[PDB]
DNA sequence: CCACTGTTACATTGTAACGGCA
DNA sequence: TGCCGTTACAATGTAACAGTGG
């Protein structure tokens, strides 16, 4: 139990950055690789509208 | 010896009765900004979890 | 009557107004108060009264009707 | 230190404390010059919404002789700041009559308890007389 | 232990019933004593003459 | 009836004096 | 000692109740 406290901080704030950057998107995240895919995405949005 | 105990039951007792009150005071005024607050405030900008 | 004291109280405690409470609904899940809104509850109703719950009777509270079948 | 102390709280306390003094007529300032402590005065008005800078102005400008009275006028702030968040710390003012005060303190004197413990105790008392009657 | 104190009231009230029948069977057996020495010296009494 | 007065029970802020403690 | 909690006041402001006479 206290183990699973001291690591809960870090794990609810994590959380809720996680779920105001993806909502802000609108796709919501689900995997590291995801966010790499959605990193690609914006990529190429932002190479097409320069 | 016994009644010794039963007197610090009567202690152990009024402070019980003590935090109950404390703690239904604190419901009491809390029901009302929960009322107030469900006007989107709480859903994730008050409520920091974290 | 004297019930005005339990169907004040639970709105007082819960958020909802004097009628909005229905007798055939439950706390529990028919209120939106969690298990600790309900311990919160029941403490309430265990001060307003002056008297005393165990654990086993208080459990028996989850519907509306009994906060007063316990009382009259 | 059984209450933490908040700066940015304190010292509004102080400069509200020392806003009201001013305008009480009390003299804020060290300056029996009138320009230089009505100086002082506009420093301290327009100095409103900081703390770390009213705090340099009252180790400045202020009066030597209300030192002590703003310190223990903060520390009552605080005590009972502290204390309004429970019923329970909270405290109850009462007026009683000179008689019955001078009787009840003539009492707290004598067993050296305060007005508290003193009508706690006598309370106790009677309600061991009712039993001891009932 | 508002449970447990009540509890131990209630055992504390069952020896003190017993122990008041025990008193009254020592009461008994004080006559019973009583008789049994007027008895005693009776048959000291009868022996001498 | 209605208004005005007297009184009690608080709150609010400020202050002086003790006593604990570094 | 100087800070810090704590007590016992003082002065003023308000709400609420009870009276009184027009
Ligand atoms: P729920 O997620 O609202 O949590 C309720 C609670 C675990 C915090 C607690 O209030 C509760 O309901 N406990 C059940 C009763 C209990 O544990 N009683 C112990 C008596 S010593």
């Amino acid at each position: 139990i206290q183990s699973l406290t001291a690591r809960a901080p870090v794990w609810l704030a994590a959380q809720d950055t996680l779920n105001q950057l993806c909502e802000q998107s609108g796709e919501t995240l689900a995997s590291s690789n995801d966010v790499t895919e959605y990193m690609q995405q914006l990529l190429e949005r932002e190479r097409e509208a320069t | 010896e016994m009644e010794n105990v039963q007197k610090k039951l009567r202690k152990l007792e009024r402070d019980y009765y003590q935090i109950r009150e404390q703690v239904v005071s604190a419901k009491a005024g809390w029901c009302a900004v929960m009322r107030m607050v469900k006007d989107n405030g709480v859903e994730r900008r008050l409520h920091r979890r974290e | 009557t004297i019930e005005e004291r339990v169907k004040k109280i639970i709105g007082e405690q819960l958020g909802v107004k004097q009628e909005e409470v229905t007798n055939n609904a439950s706390f529990v899940e028919d209120l939106g108060a969690d298990s600790l809104d309900t311990v919160e509850l029941v403490m309430a109703l265990e001060e307003e009264f002056d008297t005393e719950i165990p654990d086993e009777e208080a459990e028996k509270i989850t519907t509306v009707q009994a906060a007063i079948d316990y009382i009259n | 230190m059984k209450y933490q102390q908040l700066e940015n709280l304190e010292c509004g306390w102080k400069w509200a404390y020392l806003i009201r003094k001013h305008q009480e007529g009390e003299p804020i300032t060290k300056y029996i010059e009138n320009s230089a402590a009505h100086a002082a005065v506009d420093k301290l008005i327009k100095l409103e919404s900081e703390p770390v800078r009213v705090l340099e102005w009252i180790e400045q400008h202020m009066n030597p002789d209300l030192f002590n009275r703003m310190k223990q006028t903060i520390r009552a702030r605080r005590k009972r700041h502290f204390n309004a968040e429970h019923q329970h710390t909270r405290k109850k003012s009462i007026d009683l009559d000179f008689p019955v005060w001078h009787r009840l303190s003539a009492l707290s004197q004598r067993r050296g308890n305060t007005l508290s413990e003193t009508i706690v105790q006598l309370i106790e008392d009677a309600e061991r007389k009712e039993k001891y009657a009932n | 232990s508002h449970k447990q104190l009540a509890t131990e009231q209630y055992r504390h009230v069952e020896m003190a019933r017993e122990l008041a029948e025990q008193s009254g069977a020592s009461s008994d057996l004080e006559t019973d004593h009583q008789a049994a020495s007027d008895h005693l010296n009776l048959v000291q009494t009868a022996m001498r003459q």
